[PDB]
RNA sequence: GGGAACUUUAAGGAUACUGCCAGUGACAAACUGGAGGAAGGCGGGGACGACGUCAAGUCAUCAUGGCCCUUACGGCCAGGGCUACACACGUGCUACAAUGGUCGGUACAAAGGGUUGCUACACAGCGAUGUGAUGCUAAUCUCAAAAAGCCGAUCGUAGUCCGGAUUGGAGUCUGCAACUCGACUCCAUGAAGUCGGAAUCGCUAGUAAUCGCGGAUCAGAAUGCCGCGGUGAAUACGUUCCCG
């Protein structure tokens, strides 16, 4: 994982973009394609629509998923058996 | 106490021993003492390429490259001496480095 | 002798018998006789009750055997209810860290299945 | 007084010999401390056993080089051409012996496409 | 290689060298530990706010005749198939085949 | 090969008793090259036995390596003489490894002890043999 | 301080030719043995691939005849994939232990890499590593600890003080960024496995077997590949059988 000396990594407009929301109280989804980028305490309670390849499917952050990040809720293969 | 350093690098051994040679006698014509020259160890990088274009993980050409170098001490140096050497011709292919 | 609910086999050196309980390693054995004053070469059967009780004190500080079941149960739980990537390869029984499946998955898999 | 040099894979020693009443030191060290196992220790010691002179003279000795099998091959080697060196005449005997000879086995390299010298890779039909 | 492939390693490799400064201060301000937690920070955030291709390790080593990705060489700079037939017939100085 | 005749190897006698016998025992011995190993086990297992009853072992062991040769391999077909020592000790490697002493050097010195006097698991594998010489 | 002896470094030379002796062969070629010699009958290894074969491989290194696309089969970008997983095969690595495991002490290499790099030493941390600091453009300083080995203690045949897969928790480093999908460290966990069916592979000597070390590619990422040394065997009567 990402040494603590640095802290964690959040993409600039997506913190932007939920600190926006944050200071407001907007509830429409917040669409984005940044895979990568760690939950903070300051995202619960919000709906993120992460991409995951072709689709963006919504995800709906709890306290449990602070410290993930947010392409671990959005699985990219698809698979049903053999 | 005004000591002379030389060294040679060279990619062919004969033009190397031709360089120290010419550097020697050119400074024992003016009648300083010389010590070497030295042989200094070779240095050995060696290259696997494939030779067929697609597919033949045996089929391999080896190649090598070496780095020779010599070591010349030029001591009591007369005056004539360093101009000497300063007025020695380039000889292509050899790299001549002097250290005072 | 009987230490944290099993029985450490007497006839061995006390640093090897306290690795039989769940959640003991030889570091944390070497650290808990170090701790209480028993040499590492001495034989469970020949320490007495003091020492035994001693030895006891110091092993209620780590987690051994239900606790610590009950919390791997639980972190394992707690990802399947969730339902993120680690959570899903648990649920479908197969490689948790990044391995291969295509081949040698064999000790998530269990024995061969034929179709 | 007598000077001799030994070589055995890639181990080279340096054998001073003199005369006098058998000590031995390698490397600032004696025989014992500097070998382990005794069997290194015997094929030192052959050329002046099979002489029955090991009470006569000094030896001094430095290695470099190899690892202990070959550094015992170059002591040996180095001894027998010293006292070769001392007294002339004393060539047939060590040379029967089979002392006076360099062996000149040595490691061979590791060839393209192969896994060793002559090692190959495991073949299949199929 | 195709010409945009080529091209494209041209772009990043201009844009690496025309970001070469600003980064590296950037980065000797985040190491430095005199200034502020605040300034380290804000250095850290200036840092992943430069362009992609400002950063080196975006850069892919292409052959200098071919462009072709695989099996480059530093030391010469050709990928296999240009060094080979370059070495056998003499233009590379110092190399020959290798035998010992 | 052939055409040709490949002369076999001749290998130094060791450097303690000067035996040829001893040297390729020790060489059966070994594996993959810990001489060291091989020499401690020999070593060891006769000056165990030299203890035990004062005999010079260079032939108390070839008295034994005797008793224990034998004269048809395992369905009997014929052998040369280099064969018979070949399988001699390779039966006696065999023996002291399934005895249960503690340390291998040990463990063939009573193998060869034992095998002095009739009594060692290699005769029996001589005596099985036997048996099945005499069938055909 | 000094010496130019020895080792080594690396250029140039000498040496082996059935040369000498004893029989054979055919009255030859050749073959057998001995001396001297570091080496004796081609001393060991490497590179060098005849005339030709397979419409063998490569239009994705490159070049090129012909055919096809042209607001798209061209070009730019972000995210995903090449890492999937009821299964089958090929090539490997690690084991199943006592000729061994663990702990303490103590020896002996070769080759190769280093200035956007390798780092002595001190301090901090259990450790990966971090901070300060010194030398090196290198036979000068450094990677660097060789490992198996030897001496001593213990374990006493147990799925074990064997084995080290898998999983929980906590960290370091490279990188704009380690979710899919990195390497490494610590604590805990401790799977299969007790030598492997029919069958099948490599190797004729410093070889096989076994032990460690280095490099190219490369920010990071080798059990692969290409190299280096340490220890060091067994067996070949012969040409019926299998293959070319």
């Amino acid at each position: 994982p990402r040494s603590l000396k640095k802290g964690p990594f959040v993409d600039a407009h997506l913190f932007a973009k939920v600190e926006a929301a944050v200071a407001s109280n907007s509830r429409k989804p917040i669409k984005t394609w940044s895979r990568r980028s760690m939950i903070l305490p300051d995202f619960v309670g919000l709906t993120i629509s992460v991409h995951n390849g072709r689709n963006h499917v919504p995800v709906i952050v709890t306290e449990h998923m602070v410290g993930h990040k947010l392409g671990e809720f959005a699985p990219t293969r698809t698979y049903r058996g053999h | 106490n005004q000591r002379i350093r030389i060294r040679l690098k060279s990619f062919d051994h004969r033009l190397i021993d031709q360089s120290a040679q010419e550097i020697v006698e050119t400074a024992k014509r003016t009648g300083a003492q010389v010590c070497g020259p030295i042989p200094m160890p070779t240095r050995i990088e060696r290259f696997n390429v494939l030779t067929s274009p697609h597919v033949n993980k045996d089929a391999r050409d080896q190649y090598e490259i070496r780095t020779y170098k010599r070591l010349i001490d030029i001591v009591q140096p007369t005056d004539k001496t360093v101009d000497a050497l300063m007025k020695l011709d380039l000889a292509a292919g050899v790299d001549v480095q002097i250290a005072l | 002798a009987r230490i944290a609910g099993v029985n450490i086999p007497d006839n061995k050196h006390a640093v090897i018998s306290l690795t039989y309980i769940f959640g003991i390693g030889r570091h944390t054995a070497k650290n808990i006789l170090a701790a209480v004053g028993i040499t590492e070469t001495t034989k469970i059967r020949e320490l007495d009750d003091a020492q035994l009780d001693a030895i006891r004190a110091e092993v209620a500080k780590v987690p051994t055997e239900g606790d610590l079941r009950r919390e791997i149960s639980m972190n394992i739980k707690r990802l399947m209810d969730l339902g993120c990537y680690r959570g899903l390869r648990h649920r479908r029984s197969l490689p948790v860290r990044g391995q291969r499946t295509k081949t040698n998955a064999r000790t998530r898999k269990g024995p061969r299945k034929p179709i | 007084t007598n000077y001799g040099t030994g070589r055995r894979k890639t181990a080279t020693a340096r054998v001073f010999l003199s005369a006098g009443t058998g000590k031995l030191v390698i490397n600032n060290r004696t025989l014992e401390q500097y070998f382990g196992r005794e069997t290194a220790r015997m094929v030192v010691r052959q050329p002046l056993e099979l002489l029955e002179a090991t009470e006569k003279y000094d030896l001094y000795i430095t290695v470099k080089g190899g690892g202990i099998g070959g550094q015992a091959g170059a002591i040996r080697h180095g001894i027998t051409r010293a006292l070769i060196a001392a007294d002339e005449t004393l060539k047939p005997v060590l040379r029967q012996a089979g002392f006076v000879t360099r062996d000149a086995r040595e490691v061979e390299r590791k060839k393209l496409g192969l896994r060793k010298a002559r090692k190959r890779p495991q073949f299949s039909k199929r | 290689a195709k010409k945009g492939m080529i091209n494209r390693e041209l772009k990043r490799e201009k844009t690496v060298a025309k970001y070469a400064a600003k980064r590296a201060e950037l980065k000797a301000t985040i190491a430095n530990v005199n200034a502020s937690d605040e300034e380290r920070f804000e250095a850290m955030l200036k840092l992943q706010a430069l362009p992609r291709n400002a950063s080196p390790v975006r850069l892919r080593n292409r052959c200098g005749l071919t462009g072709r990705p695989h099996g480059y060489f530093r030391k010469f700079g050709l990928s296999r198939n240009k060094l080979r037939d370059t070495v056998m017939q003499g233009d590379v100085p110092g190399v020959v085949k290798a035998s010992w | 090969p052939r055409r040709r005749v490949v002369a076999a190897r001749e290998i130094l006698p060791d450097p303690k008793f000067s035996s040829q016998t001893i040297a390729k025992f020790m060489n059966h011995v070994m594996q993959d090259g810990k001489k060291s190993i091989a020499e401690s086990i020999v070593y060891g297992a006769l000056e165990r036995v030299q203890e035990k009853n004062k005999v010079d072992p260079v032939e108390f062991f070839e008295t034994t390596l005797e008793k224990v040769r034998p004269m048809v391999e395992v369905v009997p077909m014929e052998v040369r003489p280099s064969r018979r020592t070949a399988l001699a000790m390779r039966w006696l490697v065999d023996a002291a490894a399934k005895r249960s002493e503690k340390t291998m050097a040990l463990r063939l010195a009573g193998e060869l002890l034992d095998a002095a006097e009739g009594k060692g698991a290699a005769i029996k594998k001589r005596e099985d043999v036997h048996r099945m010489a005499e069938a055909n």
